[PDB]
């Protein structure tokens, strides 16, 4: 037995925040303990959560918060429920080490009802603080209900609401029952239900049709939604996972309502009829229901509706299927959604037909039934539009006032977005990379045993004609394999006596070093070169792993490790743009190479501009820098540099990356004007400009991250609709080949961020490969040649500690240079797979920091052993803080100390050889192809992101780790064993200064004074540039000098969408 | 430094046999049936030493010992078995000793002599079959004998 | 029989590694000149050793045990349980400093690493602190052993070392080195006629003050001593 009422819980992440791993597992316990739970997903301001809390009527608000400023959060919803008639709503609050004790005890005196520590997990348990949060919300709502229609009626939505959760659980007096389907008759308004097969587009469509309704009606009418799920009867509770997609009911005249079935079976609730009615004598305009996924002999909608929607994909097996659909029957209009799949225009020909048979109209033309073809993923698809027009005309003649549209009044029944990103002929690109890969590593075998046998005959001959007896019987034989070895085998064995010959002496002949001589005397070479007799051994490595900086560059992409310019990256942000200049200087103090990493605020990592509302406000600056115009990026980077050859600036930034990129180009260029204007004490010419501007965009080195297909699966950063934001980055990647940005990388491909969601390193170096790998696809239907886009390819990994991690980079390494060499014939400099690696986050802990040093140091220690490009440390402070300036020096001192004083670190190759090694790099290999052919027979990755297969797997696996950490089974020190008899301080926080907030703010209104003029017109220019569907970044080149960054995303917002969140 | 002399000498003539009779074997599947090939290998049985030839022979068994989940030895007249697996949070197996994928003789020989595994001669991995699972010493020395005394049982309780 | 503080006075891992065995091997000789026979005090004989940062350490351990194993077989004749040395490896002291006593768990964390990787049969930990030994300390220092043996992932590998190129090619090399320092010693008669000379203590000193030369050089560099000092003191 699960609660004794009907428990329902809303929960999401804070705003700007893209931490769900710790609220996904969480609702996963509410939902097997017997809650409801309404799940918002992550970034989610106060008036949206309290907006769903309020219309969903619910007992409890769980809430995480790892961006900080939860304080002014928590309190701003704290004040908000109260001020709305929600102060019997209890909320629920964590943060892990982000939220200190003080701001816990501070929060819970405010009116919150608990917010848990990392140490309350430890005490309490997972199931422990749910089952704790549960029992407090067991209580009943029916007692708020009203006892008279006269608060519904008059427009009160909260009483409505609180009526709904009465009706629902049955506890509404039967006079008062009768007494409202009688007005519900008398108020005459349109009900539209829409149903379907699961997971067919059914919340998204509707979704997009509101939106519809808003545009065209300029938001004069008031719409109900009453959306239903499955309940999972198990359990007691249910996943109601609808109101999660819906961008568009964010409105006080849209009001929405999400009902578990309650029943095994049903696809409607017990009560439904007598929620519509309430609805119905609330005066909405429209009233619109969406079921559960029903089957093919399904159609318990109809008699509650005035209007059917049937929703179907393309892919419903057999055209004779569609004579056992029941909803084909009694549909008023039939949706294909999904339209964008394979066989959509067959799949509407057969529907149509259908359909037509179903009525009789044999009259009529089969294009001319009310069966759409709709795209509701697509931003303002015209299908969709068409879908809206026909549902128009329909409920106007069912008695509903309208005005005349502002909407293209478009004819037609079918989408016409013919967009693809990978087409349905490279579907299986994945699984046929697992193929090249294995074919591969078969031939290896094979050469060997030639090359083995080759020796072992001509050896005998050598021993025979030692003796006498001689026999050039043999030596047929061995001829025989000279022919039967390949050419580039033959060739490799060849030069294996004159590569030992290299790396023998003391240099490498451009002369380098090959010797590091230590306080013994000992000469410690820098590649160490095996001392294997068999040829067949010598080949064999020499295919599988050969020295570093030569085919498959499993031991590196170079030959050997720079000499200056350490792999150190240090992750840098905090405040305004001129602190954190102040710690760039502070990391890349006495290093001749300034590498820099920047990190952004919340605030834009989202896009927005710093403002006054307490939802926003509180994040400025904390987290990250706040960077909001063109000017902000300059004094970031001031005294930088960035076109300097030893000079890299590694930006962090997904969502509005290329926003971001576009401020940054335009810095490093006008540093460029302005060094020019002060060697010649004037400003440079038209001609002059254009040819330092051009300059600067070839040498100008560095990173950013954008990559947004680990967005939908990972970070959670994605603003704009995911196809939108695929798009643009192809804007850039095609700009970058134009210009000749050639030392610029367009995208780090990365995976650290899906490894800390709970990814184990198998998932992580899979998920990104296969992400990696779609990029190449995506610009190779596109027109681009592989050697154009494949150099500008960049990744980034986490290094835990599990033993995975050991021989994660050599792994990606080999993978990507026999695919990139054998399947799509790229050149060297494209075989090489660069990347970086950052210590793991969410492997250091807020108990015990101290222990954290000796994890980082070991994470830190074999991602400089497997070659890694570039190294990210972890601070002590990890799971509390941004690293104070005591806590950056003990997280560079790690890599200082390993690459300086570490003594094995002097060999550059320390793991070739190893037993361990080389069995590991086989498994994860193999591990990962068998991941790539369960992505490729997904669809792709594309294809499996539709289903939600990577976020599925993570969660999972997050789950699966987290149940064990509590546990015991998994051993984590200082947390669950060995604690400390004691229980610990107060330490240094990282948090931004008041000055700096209202500093960057009177920046910002500054700026748009000074460009008041040219904005509107810009602006107007960029979403031009999107419906005339030219080149996006081309366009931000010159936006980022008159607008600001929330200026841009919301302008793009009304031509590219927002993205659907996707559980 | 004569022992390693010995290392060299010995792979030297077991990579040789195992030359000889890979090219004898494949002589015969071609049809060819030269002995003078054998004649040449039973030479270098009597060149290996007895020790030698008894590690070599014992290597496909001592492949198999390792290859398993547990380690099975019958000491005195019961058995001790140890566990060569761990297995980790992604799912993967982590042998405890970890042998060679060599297929030259020679190399076996090479790497039997001069590392064994943990727990065999030379015991250059170690000298126990696997390392003991669960030892911290308790130190306490100060002031007169009673002091230190009662240290030592408060640590030792 | 200890080198500890042979490594500790200054000593580089070859001098400490050569000198202890060499010590050992006298105490070998000496048991047997009095009529003893080998396997009747050669399985009481304990070592101990110390690991820092130089190369060597990662290897110093096999390379002790290949050699006792040799001539304990061949030379000495003795059995099984005489041929395994069994030894303690303790974190360099020396390796760890005043300045910025936070970066000694880093240095103590890797030395404690090679230790447990090369199966080592006991290990002590260094504290980060000059002060007296808080139990806050110590909890520090045996918490490096109970992360990686507990958490660390390729510690679950009882052999990682075994295989890899470097190894084996430094754990020739080292061999050899503590050989012909082995001839050096006997050619001025054998251990005690070195010390008779002060031999021993003459290398030890010699290494010690090339040490703190090169460390004052800033040729070699120690982080948070002559290079990254602390920017406040
Ligand atoms: C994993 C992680 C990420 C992942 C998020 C993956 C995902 N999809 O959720 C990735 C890599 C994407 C990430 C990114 C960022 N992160 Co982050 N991340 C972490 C990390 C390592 C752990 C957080 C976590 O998920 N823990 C797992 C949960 C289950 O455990 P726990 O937190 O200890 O929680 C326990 C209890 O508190 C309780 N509890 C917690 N929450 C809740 C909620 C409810 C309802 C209940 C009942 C209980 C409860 O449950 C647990 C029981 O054991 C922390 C550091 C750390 N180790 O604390 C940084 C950290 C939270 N992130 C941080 C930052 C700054 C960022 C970035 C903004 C950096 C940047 N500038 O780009 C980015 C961008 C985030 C975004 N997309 O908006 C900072 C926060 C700084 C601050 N607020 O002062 C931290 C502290 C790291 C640091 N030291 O700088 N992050
Ligand atoms: C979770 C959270 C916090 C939200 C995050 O996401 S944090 C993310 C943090 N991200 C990062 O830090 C990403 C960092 N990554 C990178 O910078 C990027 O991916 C990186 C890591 C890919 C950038 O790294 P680089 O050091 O600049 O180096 P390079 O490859 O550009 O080098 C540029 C040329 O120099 C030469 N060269 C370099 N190293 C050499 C060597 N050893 N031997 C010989 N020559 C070498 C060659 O000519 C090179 O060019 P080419 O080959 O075309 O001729
Ligand atoms: O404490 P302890 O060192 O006294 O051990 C007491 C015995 O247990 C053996 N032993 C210890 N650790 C071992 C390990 N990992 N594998 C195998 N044997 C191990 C030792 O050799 C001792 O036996 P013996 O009298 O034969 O020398
Ligand atoms: N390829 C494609 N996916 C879509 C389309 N419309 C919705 N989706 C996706 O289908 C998934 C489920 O959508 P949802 O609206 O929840 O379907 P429902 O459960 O029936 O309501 C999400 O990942 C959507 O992004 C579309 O037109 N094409
Ligand atoms: C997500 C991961 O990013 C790193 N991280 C997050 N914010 C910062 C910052 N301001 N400075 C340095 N590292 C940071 C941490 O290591 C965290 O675990
Ligand atoms: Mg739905
Ligand atoms: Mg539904």
């Amino acid at each position: 037995r699960g609660p004794a009422n009907k428990v329902r819980f809303v929960t999401a992440a804070s705003l700007f925040d893209g931490h769900d791993a710790s609220i996904n597992i969480m609702r996963r316990i509410l939902q097997s303990q017997g809650c409801e739970v309404i799940h918002l997903g992550h970034n989610r301001s106060v008036q949206e959560v309290v907006t769903a809390a309020l219309q969903e009527d619910v007992q409890g608000i769980a809430i995480s918060s790892y961006q900080g400023g939860h304080v002014e959060y928590f309190k701003y919803m704290i004040d908000l429920l109260r001020e709305h008639g929600g102060e019997h709503i209890q909320v629920f609050g964590g943060g892990g080490g982000v939220i200190v004790p003080d701001e816990i005890r501070e929060l819970q005196a405010y009116g919150v009802a608990r917010i848990y520590s990392p140490e309350d997990g430890q005490r309490m348990g997972l199931a422990g603080m749910i089952t704790d949060m549960a029992q407090r919300c067991d209580i009943d709502l029916t007692r708020y209900a009203p006892t008279t229609l006269d608060t519904v009626v008059a427009g009160d939505r909260r009483a409505l609401a609180q009526l709904i959760t009465a009706l629902e659980n049955g506890k509404a007096d039967p006079e008062l029952v009768s007494a409202l389907h009688a007005q519900a008759k008398a108020a005459a308004v349109p009900v539209l239900g829409i149903t379907g097969t699961g997971g067919a587009g059914k919340s998204s469509l509707t979704d997009e049709l509101i939106r519809r309704f808003r545009l065209d009606q300029d938001d004069a009418l008031s719409i109900a939604v009453i959306s239903i799920d499955p309940s999972r009867r198990k359990s007691g509770g249910a996943l109601l996972g609808d109101r999660i997609r819906m961008n568009a009911i964010n409105h006080p005249n849209i009001f929405m309502r999400s009902l578990a079935t309650r029943e095994a079976g049903s696809e409607i609730s017990q009560a439904l009829p007598d929620v519509i009615a309430a609805c119905k004598a609330a005066r909405f305009d429209l009233v619109i229901v969406e079921t559960s996924g029903i089957g093919q002999g399904d159609a318990a909608i109809v008699p509650h509706v005035d209007l059917s929607l049937y929703v179907m994909t393309p892919e419903f097996g057999a055209a004779s299927q569609l004579e056992k659909i029941d909803m084909l029957d009694f549909a008023d209009f039939v949706a294909i959604n999904k339209f964008d799949r394979k066989g959509a225009q067959d799949a509407w020909r057969d529907v149509a037909k259908q359909v037509q048979r179903n009525r009789e109209q044999w009259h009529s033309r089969a294009e001319d039934m009310p069966v759409y073809g709709t795209q509701a993923s697509r931003f303002n698809d015209d299908g969709v539009t068409m879908l809206y027009q026909g549902l128009v005309g329909a409920l106007g003649a069912r008695g509903m006032s309208l005005k005349p549209g502002t909407l293209p009044n478009l004819e037609g029944r079918i989408s016409t977005g013919q967009n693809v990103i990978v087409p349905p002929a490279r579907s299986r690109y994945l699984a046929e990379l697992a193929d090249t890969v294995r074919a591969y590593h078969r031939r290896v075998v094979a050469q060997s045993k030639l090359a083995r046998e080759r020796q072992q005959l001509r050896a005998a001959h050598d021993m025979l004609q030692g003796a006498g007896h001689e026999s050039a019987a043999l030596e047929t034989l061995a001829s025989e394999r000279d022919v039967s070895l390949g050419a580039v085998e033959r060739k490799l064995l060849a030069m294996w006596p004159q590569m030992q010959q290299a790396y023998s002496g003391d240099e490498y002949v451009i002369r380098t070093g090959l010797i590091s001589t230590t306080l013994s005397g000992t000469k410690i070479r820098k590649v160490v070169l095996p001392r294997f007799e068999d040829e067949g051994e010598i080949l064999k490595w020499l295919m599988r792993e050969n020295v570093p900086g030569s085919f498959p560059y499993t031991a590196g992409v170079f030959a050997f490790k720079r000499e200056g310019e350490d792999p150190t990256r240090m992750f840098a942000g905090e405040g305004d743009a001129f602190r954190t200049n102040r710690r760039f200087k502070l990391v890349s103090e006495g290093m001749e190479a300034k590498r820099l990493s920047t990190a952004f605020d919340s605030v834009t990592l989202y896009g927005e501009d710093p403002h006054e509302r307490p939802d926003i406000y509180g994040k400025v600056g904390n987290s990250g820098v706040s960077i909001a115009t063109l000017e902000d990026m300059k004094v970031l980077y001031d005294g930088f540099d960035l076109t300097n050859p030893s000079t890299s600036v590694s930006m962090t930034i997904n969502g509005p990356a290329p926003t971001i990129l576009a401020m940054f180009m335009n810095t490093a260029i006008d540093q460029q004007i302005d060094r020019f204007r002060a060697d010649n004490g004037r400003d440079p010419t038209a001609d002059e400009e254009a040819k330092i501007r051009a300059w600067v965009l070839q040498n100008v080195r560095g990173t950013v991250q954008a990559d947004i297909l680990k967005e939908d699966q990972g970070q959670n950063t994605c603003i704009f609709s995911t196809e939108f934001s695929l798009k643009v980055m192809g804007d850039i990647q095609e700009y970058f080949v134009h210009h000749q940005v050639r030392n610029f990388y367009s995208v780090s491909i990365s995976g650290y961020h899906i490894a800390e969601a709970g990814a184990n390193p198998i998932s992580q170096l899979a998920f990104t490969l296969a992400n990696g790998f779609t990029y190449v696809e995506a610009y190779l239907a596109r027109g681009m040649h592989i050697d154009d886009f494949a150099p500008n390819l960049s990744f980034f990994f986490s290094n835990g500690m599990d033993p995975e991690y050991s021989v994660l980079g050599r792994v990606a390494r080999r993978i990507w240079a026999v695919t990139m060499r054998d399947k799509y014939g790229a050149n060297d400099r494209s075989q090489k797979l660069k990347y970086h690696i950052q210590t793991s986050g969410r492997s250091l802990h807020a108990q015990e920091i101290d222990f954290n040093d000796i994890r980082t140091t070991l994470q830190a220690l074999i991602a400089i052993y497997d070659n890694c490009n570039s190294l990210h440390t972890n601070a002590y402070d990890e799971a509390i803080t941004t690293p104070t300036a005591e806590s950056v020096r003990r997280a560079l001192a790690i890599q200082l100390i390993i690459n300086r004083e570490w003594g094995v670190a002097k060999c550059e190759n320390p793991n070739q050889g190893s037993f361990l090694i080389e069995e590991l790099t086989d498994l994860v290999e193999e591990a990962v192809l068998q991941e790539f052919e369960r992505i490729a027979e997904r669809g792709g990755v594309l294809g499996a992101m539709e289903t939600g297969y990577q976020r599925g797997k993570i969660q999972e696996e997050s789950l699966y780790y987290e149940q064990l950490k509590h546990d015991g089974t998994l051993p984590i020190i200082g947390v669950n064993t060995f604690r400390n008899p004691n229980g610990d301080q107060t330490l240094e926080l990282a948090r931004s200064s008041e000055d700096e907030k209202q500093s960057q703010l009177h920046r910002l209104t500054e700026f748009h004074g000074a460009h008041q003029a040219d904005a509107e017109a810009m602006l107007a220019r960029l979403r031009q540039a999107v419906i005339d569907n030219r080149n996006v970044f081309a366009v931000l080149m010159d936006a980022v000098r008159v607008c600001s960054l929330g200026q841009i995303t919301h302008a793009l917002f009304e031509v590219g969408g927002q993205y659907r969140r996707n559980m | 430094r004569a022992y390693h002399r010995r290392v060299v000498a010995q792979s030297k003539l077991a990579r040789e046999r195992q030359q000889l009779r890979a090219a004898h074997d494949m002589l015969q599947g071609a049809g060819h049936e030269s002995a003078a090939l054998e004649t040449l290998a039973s030479e270098r049985d009597v060149s290996l030493g007895a020790v030698e030839r008894k590690l070599l022979a014992m290597w496909p068994q001592m492949q198999q010992a390792y290859s398993g989940d547990e380690y099975v030895v019958k000491i005195r007249d019961k058995e001790i078995r140890t566990g060569l697996i761990s297995t980790t949070l992604s799912g993967t197996k982590i042998r405890k000793v970890v042998l060679p994928r060599f297929e030259d003789e020679g190399e076996i020989l090479k790497w039997l002599m001069r590392e064994n595994v943990p727990g065999s001669f030379p015991y250059t991995a170690g000298v126990f079959a696997f390392k003991r699972e669960g030892p911290t010493r308790m130190f306490a020395g100060e002031g007169d004998a009673f002091r230190t005394n009662r240290r030592f049982k408060l640590v030792s309780e």
